[PDB]
């Protein structure tokens, strides 16, 4: 099952 | 480790404004993502910019991020009287981030107000309940950013004081701060002056407010 | 649209343990980055913590991780914090944040009040008009609400005939764990003496009613 984007984090 | 800014600035609307953020560990650099966070009236936050130069979906064209020398920097273009706010930044130090001291954005929506300073001796009641409290008031005063220092004999005070601020008034955008330097009875009975300086950008020189135990 | 919406606001005793809640909708909670700061007068915003969608990275600023404790649960799409031994210098509005580049989405705030002090009534004193709180044709004059637990208090003049110009300042807590207040107002000078001004306080929490007469 495709996992799918996720929201980007503040900080790398 | 710990992450400064300008405590205070003062810009007109449509100009141009920038806070810099700096790190006591080195150089602000691309690897401390500096984040740019608004606080409003109501503790309304609201996330300006992440990564040193990623603006959060929503926030305006107007501001803008950068690494300006060794610093972080936000840059506000076309300033607005809605962006009279406080600004944090915030260092990202391989596992955590830091957050800097803030800095009180105004954003002149009137002409500059000085505060008008009043200092209050302690009550004969309070005296009788074995503490003394010396209250200093500033009222209506605009930019909110002001200075007040407690001078005992002559001698600046330290810790044994609390301030609180009223919310920006509708009609004139003014501001009124109070100051209680508490003591116990003893502790305020072995000293004689108890004066109150306040610095302000309306004020030319600091005015003082004293009076004799 | 969406909601951020905290839970678990209230007063714990020094040493003492809370958990606070923050359920999130209008986003898939399962996707974002979660957060915790707190905001605290003269201590600007401190940044507590964050966690990543599958928990299994905790990040915790070095000086709050030995008592603060970050989780979520993505099935009820909840947040939590945690917090142990909890000290004097915990009190503040702690929120919740969602990571979209930056800090993006906010939750409404949970007030934490660390403080061992008992339900207290206030004492109210006269902070008293004279050439020292007089400024060309105002003079200032007020009622000190001294060392009382909990908030809040109320305060009017003159049973609420005087109202312009006056200014009640936010309470602030005390190193004692009690709170203080000042309530102000300006006046013509000339009026001193003239006329009577009487600060009226009620706590509720104490049954305490005072009214205080202000003399220069
Ligand atoms: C939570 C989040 O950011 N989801 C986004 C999704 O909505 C879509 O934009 C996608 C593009 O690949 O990325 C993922
Ligand atoms: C999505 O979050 C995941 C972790 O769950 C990763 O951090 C990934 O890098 C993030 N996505 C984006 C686009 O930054």
């Amino acid at each position: 099952p495709a996992p799918g984007s996720t929201a980007p984090p503040a900080h790398g | 480790a710990v992450v400064t800014q300008e405590s205070a600035l003062t810009t007109s609307p449509g100009e141009t404004v920038t806070l810099t953020c700096r790190s006591s560990t080195g150089a602000v650099i691309t690897s401390n993502y500096a984040n740019w966070v608004q606080e409003k009236p109501d503790h309304l936050f609201t996330g300006l910019i992440g990564r040193t130069y990623n603006r959060v979906p929503g926030v305006p064209a107007r501001f803008s991020g950068s690494l300006i020398g060794d610093k972080a920097a936000l840059t506000i273009t076309g300033a607005q009287t809605e962006d009279e706010a406080i600004y944090f930044c915030a260092l990202w130090y391989s596992n955590h981030f830091v957050f800097g001291g803030g800095t009180k954005l105004t954003v002149l929506k009137r002409t500059v107000a000085a505060p008008s300073v009043f200092i209050f001796p302690p009550s004969d009641e309070q005296l009788k309940s074995g503490t003394a409290s010396v209250v200093c008031l500033l009222n209506n005063f605009y930019p909110r950013e002001a200075k007040v220092q407690w001078k005992v004999d002559n001698a600046l005070q330290s810790g044994n004081s609390q301030e609180s601020v009223t919310e920006q008034d509708s009609k004139d955008s003014t501001y009124s701060l109070s100051s209680t330097l508490t003591l116990s009875k003893a502790d305020y009975e072995k000293h004689k002056v108890y004066a109150c300086e306040v610095t302000h950008q309306g004020l030319s020189s600091p005015v003082t407010k004293s009076f004799n135990r | 649209e969406v909601k951020l919406h905290q839970s678990g606001g209230g007063l714990v005793q020094p040493g003492g343990f809370l958990k606070i809640s923050c359920v999130v909708s209008g986003i898939d909670f399962s996707r974002y980055w979660m957060s915790w700061v707190r905001r605290a007068p003269g201590k600007g915003l401190e940044w507590i913590g964050e966690i990543t969608p599958d928990s299994n990275t905790i990040n915790y600023v070095p000086s709050l991780k030995d008592n603060f404790g970050i989780s979520r649960d993505n099935a009820k799409n909840t947040l939590f914090l945690q917090m142990t031994k909890v000290r004097s210098e915990d009190t503040a509005l702690y929120f919740c944040a969602s990571y979209y580049e930056g800090f993006a989405y906010w939750g409404q705030g949970t007030l934490v009040t660390v403080s061992a002090a008992s339900t207290k009534g206030p004492s109210v004193f006269p902070l008293a008009p004279s050439s020292k709180s007089t400024s060309g044709g105002t003079a200032a004059l007020g009622c000190l609400v001294k060392d009382y637990f909990p908030e809040p208090v109320t305060v009017s003049w003159n049973s609420g005939a005087l109202t312009s110009g006056v200014h009640t300042f936010p309470a602030v807590l005390q190193s004692s764990g009690l709170y203080s207040l000042s309530s102000v107002v300006t006046v013509p000078s000339s009026s001193l003496g003239t006329q009577t001004y009487i600060c009226n306080v009620n706590h509720k929490p104490s049954n305490t009613k005072v009214d205080k007469k202000v003399e220069p």
